[PDB]
């Protein structure tokens, strides 16, 4: 009973939708956690292709100078849904002088993902987005869409494939403590990331973002270092 | 209408070569705000366009323009024949003939397969036309043709076309408020373009 | 009163919330699909709030569930829908 | 006369003088194609009956939604016999031919707006 | 098959069933002859109408457009007037503007894209049809081939038709370049010959030249001369 | 069996030749509550039941409002009955503004008609789903027009389309002969009396099981519920046996 | 062409503690002819709700033939009747829906709250409601206000008590206004029909003035 | 038709370190004749703004109203108030959509945020400008001054409502539109209230 | 009305303006700074019809930060300008009888600064220094007396500072203090108003 997204089941479960969801269950991982003042979007390259240029295929889109994107599944959709949150970004900041809430711009993202679903002549967009960035008001955000059409206020989730390990160990880690300085949170992160990566350092980016500091990727010789730094393990 | 800036270009056919001149000037009718304001574009390489007239549908016509030249150009291959920028321009301006533009472009060039000089002209809604010896319009177009009928002479080598060209502007321009204040002179000769800066009254 | 069901310790409890404001006295605790819902508060919330600014007065509850019930009608072949509305509401 | 019940996507157009209709050939050049077949329809519809106009228009309806996505050329070599123009070259396809458009959309928002979704 | 009986959809191995069927259609068809000489082209064709119940003029195959473009086809009849139609008006609009003649190529490029252009979509057939069109534009002859999909090529001695690898073959020895139209009308007569089931008739062959005058159609009489000669 | 590929949509024919989809929702109307609609010489009462989703909620409506001069009830599908009756309004308003007279019943249920028809041939639509009993007194005496899922509708004098309803045709037709000169009170009281044969036996009706309708020459269409009801339905004799 | 002509009138409503009153002469009168003598200008909407419609008499029957209309509407859906607290605002809004080719009409509006309780409204030719107490107007406006300004609500006067209006005050109050104002205007006369409201229904009134 | 209403009129508002000050007059006149003498025109769309009224009457309030819908609307959704910044360009786009059609009106947008006061003004010309210290209408002038000289962002409360009330008076015993009753209006944390009303003989007569 | 200058340089655009409102009679505030920014390195002063020059300077400048944003890097001044014409003619001519001047301003990478002029029917030069509103008539003499080709920082302000008085001397108008900004490779740089007492 599953080869249209208007018709359902004999008890329900719609199954397009839940495809989908399986088919995003396959892609590079993404992670992400806010503390004091301070957010962390890590992210990890499925692959070297030393021939290619890290430059151009790349997961952490900027979507204003206070909002980020971290996306993961199939790159098309993703780079249409970042661009349709760009114009729409750009579109109530002149309709209104105010820079916007984290909240509004997720929650169209999340509409506009949903209304792919209404008819069995369009597929919907496939993919997971993390969404996180600064209010207005100074407090940390966090937020992550689905591709069916809901939103959560997450606080140190994650998403892709190889998941639920990274966020087993996020929970039995997360605390008060840990988020209190800055570098204290790329330890945790890199930490969390470095269990499904086979070695760490080679394929890993992130991207600090600070209090109006805008949005600024790491170079790898800072991510050596800092992998250095939490080798201390003892 | 095409006095709330100013203009003038002309063209002249000599013996393998083609003079096209014109002048710099752009000001909100009695104020002037600058001296150097192009009037003369390069499309193709042997070949060029005069536009004269309200400044503000120069550039947009000149940027159309040179857009449709590229799509051609790019589509078919090879360079483009002098007669076709005249249907062009005509195709362009009829495009709004009930909205008119404020322009009467002149074109001079070759033929890059001949090398035989070519000259045309057009109204502002376009209305083809070719004349052979010689072809002026602009905002002083009244002052020109006396000045021009009697200086002109068949089969003229590119320095006397030169020489005619100049005078032929250089004090017959200045019997105007507006349209003043520099001449540019373009010499198109069969192998190479030479450019030059005559001097006028600063009025 | 509505269950929650948390999935997670790290989900905030407040991102998630059955209970949902349509005026200053009513209230509804959606079920079921989430995104549907949302959609249909907020035609509810449109029309509630349209009302009062033409005839200037409140809303009465009937008034509104005709509403939202007139729109969850139009189930069958323009933004039309294709699917019935999976959700439920206990206007209050 | 409508009350509001994104302005960077469409925006700079003053209420003002699309009630007002400019050079008196405006409402006979905008709209031809659909002026020229009411009055073909009208007259079909009132001397030979009212399955005509019914079957042309549906035919129309018909071979109209076989063409390319909206943000591409459409070649529309078929409707054109059927309409009647199958030769009547004139002042729509020489003077600002669509294939050569100045300024074009974004896809999937002319494709949503041909929908109708929007 | 399930993955044929549309054309929208592709095979597990990379192909388009439906283009491939209607390639075979063409193929199927009437056989026709094209051959390009240094001095100009021609173009032979054979029609059906045997029986003498049918009539010499009305109907007929090789449709000249403008003054410099001719084509043939060897498809489905019914299926290429309008085609022709179209590409008489594309030459017009061309014409228009642009004030000089349109080049083949630009025409063959804008019929190639219209003909494609029921190919992508979905819920039209495509058009069952393949058709060579001949040029003479700046001194030099032009011929072409379309395919039903839409490609088009610089050929030279195409034979293109029913039984078309027997003339491909036979064509591959006989040309050599640097002939008259007089030696070239010959050899296309002779390709037609070896694959006609029967003799030809002074009402069977169709023969048009593309020399540096026009696009002259060869009347019915001088037919009969060069097939006597 | 042989009726599998024939079935699917509404738009085929069988070989025997009879659309099924119509035969379908001519089966499927029968799910509901019974509802008689006598008429006299002066009224036309339109009485009919109710049922319970639970002994804690509340019943339905089944007994809407048109206009000052007609009122109609409803069976079947709840969810096609808003979706007509605003058509009925809406008519009946315009009628009203346009000219200056009530509309006939006879011109609006031949538009509701023609308007039910269209489903029934294009493509990927279904028939209405509504067992109208349309009732009101216009300019020539009362009428009691019925409708069908199909567009075919009857006029009529009395009858009782519905559930489970044949009872109350039999009892209808024994005694349709009083109902030509009858005060008010009388044909309410076999309006009712008509109705308890549907009810299952041991089962009599109470307050909140009957929508009493009553419209005639100088009262407007009026809908009666809750206690209000009471004094109708006071003699009823005491027992069907 | 002038899509716009004058047919006179005169409205005035008093607005008392439990009781509200709505009168007008009825002439229509165009140019400098007479149509009609009869043409009643005061028309019922609810059980407990009087519209008066002055101006243009091509456009106090659209209104009043419209806002019936959405009244049955409003009754229909929400099940309820509308209270003299709505029709102010529902008929602002169909006023303001056509500011761009304004209605030419002068309205009032006269009825009772939820409570016993007087409430006449006013309103502007583009619309724009507000409450009043004794306000009047029309074609033959500016002469009778001024009389009532002096005796329903005491202004400029000292040293004199405050009374509430009786119900016996009242009509003789509006007759004597009317005949007053009949002689020097020149629209107004002929028959004067009132049609005062009260807490159990609507009863009529007719009475002669300036016989023409 | 006849002139609508409101042929003119005048209001001010000054702010300080206790919030933003409302005061206006009400007469709505209809060219020649006076029309009413108690209409309101200081709008309420919530406890936390306060809309002002000038220039024509009915355009005034229908675009108050669409605003305060527009701004219930958005409370509803998002959860926190919208501040006046907000709200003011928001009926500047609406009335800018409309211009050349005869629409006139002038308004005073005020209240209280996150970021403190705020008294920006909009009008159908369509800018948007802010500002310490703003009058509007026919009676603007012959309160302007008044009020600019006694403005010193330093005043008590009693010494604000004294100067609002002299410069009101002030403004209407020299003008031929304005007078009938003076309301004045307060705003702070806590939304607006309602301060006093007042009749202007009362005025005169202890002013003299 | 108005006023708007601005003088080039070796490597400087620097402009001046005017901090005043408008109205019938009356000046509603004494501080309205004109001077919308685009990017890190582009200014665009603009005067105007009221409404109009705010609401086509606030459309403008909403879609400069989207190129930026969508495409990592920067715009540059002449790509600026001739996106700025094009959207003011077509938006001018299409149905609003607009009445706005602009005059941009900019410092790119590869070719010094960058000062361009534009009338409100969307023409485009490069002159070195130019002016609108009706100061530009009794001041760009001044302005054209003392330009040398190449004038350093310190001196452009004093040049300013003369140009200025004199509009403050003979001028109807009541122009009050003025507003001065600097571009150099550094961002936007400020400096001190120039008030007259």
């Amino acid at each position: 009973y599953d080869r249209a997204i208007t018709v359902f089941s004999p008890d329900g479960h719609l199954f397009q939708v839940e495809y989908a969801q399986e088919a995003v269950k396959k892609g590079s991982t993404a992670v992400g956690v806010r503390g004091r003042d301070i957010v962390v979007l890590g992210v990890e390259k499925k692959s070297v292709a030393k021939l290619q240029d890290e430059r151009t295929v790349r997961k952490i889109c900027a979507l204003d100078d206070n909002v980020c994107m971290a996306f993961a599944g199939l790159t098309a959709d993703a780079r249409i849904v970042i661009n349709r949150a760009r114009v729409e970004c750009q579109s109530h900041r002149l309709t209104v002088e105010d820079p916007v809430t984290v909240e509004y711009i997720t929650r169209y993202i999340a509409s506009l993902k949903q209304r792919y679903t209404q008819s069995n002549g369009r597929r919907p967009f496939g993919i997971s987005a993390l969404i996180v960035g600064f209010d207005f008001d100074g407090t940390p955000r966090l937020y992550q869409t689905d591709p069916s059409g809901t939103y959560h206020a997450w606080k140190a989730n994650a998403i892709g494939r190889g998941a639920k390990s990274v966020r087993e160990f996020l929970e039995k880690n997360y605390t008060d403590e840990a988020i209190e300085t800055d570098d204290l949170t790329i330890k945790l992160v890199i930490k969390a990331l470095l269990e499904v990566v086979q070695s760490g350092g080679k394929n890993i980016e992130l991207a600090v973002m600070r209090r109006d500091q805008s949005l600024k990727i790491l170079n790898p010789e800072e991510i050596e270092k800092y992998v250095a730094e939490i080798e201390k393990e003892k | 209408i095409m006095s709330y800036n100013g203009g003038a270009v002309m063209a002249m056919k000599g013996k393998n070569c083609v003079a096209i001149a014109a002048d710099r000037r752009f000001g909100i009718q009695a104020q002037m705000v600058t001296t150097d304001f192009q009037k003369i574009f390069p499309m193709g390489d042997r070949l060029y366009i005069g536009l004269a007239g309200l400044a503000t549908d120069v550039q947009t016509v000149a940027q159309r323009l040179k857009f449709r030249l590229n799509l051609y150009e790019l589509k078919e291959g090879r360079q483009i024949k002098p007669y076709t920028l005249m249907s062009m321009v005509a195709n362009l301006l009829y495009e709004k003939r009930f909205g008119p533009y404020y322009t009467e472009p002149v074109i001079a060039g070759l033929d890059p397969k001949t090398f035989k000089p070519f000259i045309c002209s057009l109204d502002l809604i376009g209305c083809p036309m070719v004349t052979d010896d010689f072809v002026v319009s602009g905002t002083c177009a009244e002052q020109m043709y006396g000045m021009c009928e009697s200086l002109w002479e068949p089969n003229m080598d590119p320095d006397h076309l030169f020489e005619t060209i100049s005078q032929a502007m250089l004090n017959a321009v200045d019997r105007d408020a507006v349209s003043g204040m520099g001449v540019i002179v373009h010499i198109i000769e069969k192998d190479k373009i030479t450019t030059r800066t005559l001097k006028a009254r600063m009025d | 009163a509505v269950e929650k069901r948390i999935t997670s310790p790290l989900m905030e409890p407040s991102s998630i919330e059955k209970i949902v404001e349509i005026d200053a006295h009513i209230g509804c605790a959606m079920s079921g699909l989430i995104a549907d819902a949302k959609t249909l508060i907020d035609k509810a919330r449109v029309e509630t709030q349209n009302h009062w600014f033409t005839y200037n007065e409140t809303m009465t509850v009937e008034s509104v569930t005709q509403a939202v019930s007139n729109l969850a009608l139009q189930f069958g072949e323009p933004g039309a829908m294709s699917r019935p509305f999976g959700v439920a509401l206990l206007f209050g | 006369s409508p009350v509001t019940e994104d302005l960077l996507r469409k925006g700079f157009s003053c209420v003002k003088n699309e009630l007002l209709p400019s050079h008196p050939l405006e409402l006979s050049e905008k709209n031809f194609q659909l002026n020229q077949d009411k009055m073909n329809f009208s007259t079909l519809r009132n001397i030979q009956g009212l399955f005509a106009p019914l079957k042309l228009q549906m035919e129309f309806k018909a071979v109209q939604q076989v063409q390319r996505l909206p943000f591409l050329s459409s070649s529309n070599l078929s409707l054109d016999v059927l309409r009647g123009n199958d030769e009547t070259i004139g002042f729509e396809d020489i003077l600002n031919d669509p294939s050569q458009s100045e300024v074009m959309g974004e896809p999937h928002l002319m494709v949503e707006y041909k929908l109708g979704l929007l | 098959r399930g993955y044929s009986f549309s054309l929208t959809t592709f095979s597990p191995s990379g192909k388009l069933v439906q283009i491939e069927y209607a390639l075979a259609a063409v193929a199927g068809g009437a056989p026709s002859v094209g051959i390009k000489a240094a001095n100009g082209v021609v173009l032979a064709t054979e029609k059906k109408q045997k029986s003498i119940l049918y009539d010499e003029r009305s109907v007929h195959k090789v449709e000249p457009i403008t003054k410099h473009i001719g084509l043939v086809y060897s498809g489905m009849g019914p299926d290429y007037r309008v085609l022709v139609h179209r590409a008489r008006k594309l030459a017009q609009q061309y014409y228009l503007v642009y004030q000089e003649p349109i080049p083949t190529a630009q025409l063959v490029q804008r019929v190639a894209s219209v003909m494609q252009e029921y190919t992508q979509s979905g819920g039209v057939r495509p058009f069952g049809v393949s058709l060579l069109i001949c040029g003479w534009n700046e001194g030099r002859p032009y011929l072409f081939q379309s395919d039903p999909s839409g490609a088009y090529f610089a050929w030279k001695a195409t034979a293109m038709g029913k039984n078309y690898v027997n003339g491909k073959t036979f064509l591959e020895k006989r040309y050599n370049e640097d002939l008259e139209l007089e030696d070239a009308i010959h050899t296309a007569i002779l390709t037609l010959k070896e694959s006609f089931e029967g003799q030809m008739t002074e009402d069977n062959i169709e023969v048009g030249i593309c020399n540096e005058a026009g696009f002259r159609r060869l009347t019915p009489t001088e037919v009969k001369d060069y097939l006597a000669a | 069996m042989f009726r599998n590929q024939y079935d699917n949509d509404v738009t085929v024919w069988s070989p025997q030749g009879r659309i099924h989809q119509i035969e379908y929702a001519m089966e499927a109307v029968k799910q509901g509550s019974a509802t008689v609609g006598l008429k006299s010489k002066t009224h036309a009462v339109l009485v009919a039941l109710k049922r319970a989703q639970s002994e804690l909620a509340a019943h339905q409506k089944k007994i809407l409002h048109v206009d000052n001069h007609i009122g109609i009830s409803i069976a079947g599908l709840t969810a096609d009955a808003r979706l007509l009756c605003n058509f009925m309004r809406q008519e009946c308003l315009d009628s009203r503004f346009v000219f200056d007279r009530p509309l006939p019943v006879s011109r609006l249920v031949s538009l509701i008609g023609s308007k039910t028809q269209i489903p029934t041939q294009r493509y990927g639509r279904r028939p209405y789903g509504v067992g109208l009993l349309i009732a009101g007194y216009d300019d020539m005496g009362p009428h009691i027009f019925q409708t069908c899922p199909s567009a075919n509708y009857f006029d009529c004098r009395a009858m009782s389309i519905g559930a489970r309803s044949q009872s109350a045709r039999t009892y209808l037709e024994r005694h349709m002969s009083e109902f030509m000169e009858c005060n008010l009170n009388e044909l309410v009281k076999h309006g009712l009396r008509a109705l308890r044969e549907t009810l299952p036996a041991e089962q009599d009706l109470t307050t909140k099981n009957v929508s009493i309708g009553i419209v005639g020459k100088d009262l407007e269409f009026t809908i009666y519920d809750d206690d209000d009801v009471s004094p109708f339905l006071e003699g009823l004799e005491e027992r069907p046996q | 062409f002038s899509p716009y002509v004058f047919n006179g009138g005169t409205i005035l409503a008093i607005a008392g503690e439990d009781f509200a009153i709505v009168a007008s002469d009825t002439r229509l009168s165009e140019g400098f002819s007479i149509h009609t003598r009869d043409s009643p200008k005061c028309y019922k909407l609810t059980d407990k709700t009087v519209i008066g419609c002055s101006g243009f008499h091509g456009d106090c029957l659209t209104l009043t033939k419209i806002i019936e209309a959405r009244l049955k509407m409003y009754k229909h859906s929400n099940n309820k009747a509308m209270t003299t607290g709505a029709i102010a605002a529902m008929l602002s809004t169909i006023l303001y829906s056509r500011r761009f080719f304004p209605y030419y009409v002068y309205n009032i509006i006269g009825g009772l709250d939820e409570e016993g309780k007087g409430a006449v409204y006013s309103f502007d030719p583009v619309g724009s409601y507000q409450r009043d107490s004794f306000k009047a107007g029309g074609s033959a406006s500016a002469m009778l206000q001024p009389l009532l300004d002096n005796q329903v609500g005491f202004k400029n006067m000292q040293n004199v008590e405050h009374v509430p209006l009786s119900l016996d005050r009242a009509m003789r109050l509006v007759k004597d206004v009317f005949i007053s104002a009949a002689e020097r205007d020149v629209y107004t006369g002929d028959a004067l029909r009132i049609c005062i409201v009260t807490k159990e229904g609507i009863r009529e009134e007719t009475v002669s003035l300036r016989k023409d | 038709p006849g002139i609508e209403m409101l042929h003119g009129t005048t209001t001010l508002a000054f702010k300080f370190r206790h919030g933003v000050i409302v005061a206006a007059d009400s007469r709505a006149t209809a060219g020649a004749y006076i029309a009413s003498q108690t209409v309101k025109k200081v709008i309420e769309i919530n406890p936390y703004l306060l809309g002002t009224m000038a220039g024509g009457a009915a355009d005034c309030s229908f675009w108050e109203r669409l605003l305060a819908r527009q701004c219930r609307i958005y409370e509803l959704r998002n959860k926190e108030r919208i501040s006046v910044a907000a709200a003011s360009k928001l009926l500047a786009n609406m009335v800018y959509q409309y211009k050349g059609m005869g629409l006139s009106m002038g308004t005073m947008i005020c209240g209280w945020d996150k970021r403190g006061p705020g008294l920006y003004y909009v009008d159908s010309e369509g800018n948007r400008i802010s500002g310490a210290t703003f009058s509007v209408g026919s009676g603007s002038v012959y309160a302007y001054g008044v009020m600019d000289r006694g403005y010193s962002y330093d005043l008590e409360v009693e010494q604000a409502y004294d100067l609002a009330r002299r410069a009101i008076y002030q403004a209407t015993y020299r003008d031929a539109y304005s007078g009938g009753a003076v309301n004045l209006y307060h705003v702070r944390e806590d939304g607006w209230i309602r301060v006093s009303s007042d009749n202007v003989a009362d005025l005169h007569e202890k002013y003299s | 009305m108005e006023y708007l200058i601005g003088i080039q340089g070796p490597d400087y655009v620097l402009v001046a303006s005017d901090r005043v409102a408008a109205s019938n009679i009356v000046q509603m505030k004494d501080d309205h700074d004109k001077m919308f920014k685009m990017s890190e390195k582009i200014l665009l002063l603009c005067v105007g019809e009221a409404g109009d020059t705010v609401q086509f300077a606030e459309y403008i400048q909403k879609n400069v930060q989207l190129y930026k944003m969508r495409n990592g890097y920067e715009l540059s001044p002449t790509a600026a300008a001739n996106f700025t014409r094009r959207n003011l003619a077509d938006c001018l001519r299409s149905r609003t009888p607009y009445h706005v001047n602009l005059l941009l301003a900019g410092y790119d990478e590869h070719e010094g600064p960058a000062l361009y002029y534009m009338d409100y029917l969307a023409a485009l030069a490069k002159a070195p220094f130019a002016a609108h509103g009706y100061g530009a008539f009794l001041t760009l003499s001044i302005l054209d007396r003392y330009y040398t080709p190449t004038i350093s920082r310190e001196r452009a302000v004093e040049l300013l500072r003369k140009c200025l008085e004199e509009l403050q001397k003979r001028f109807i108008l009541n122009l009050p203090t003025f507003s001065v900004r600097i571009i150099d490779k550094n961002g936007i740089h400020d400096l001190d108003n120039i008030s007259f007492p």
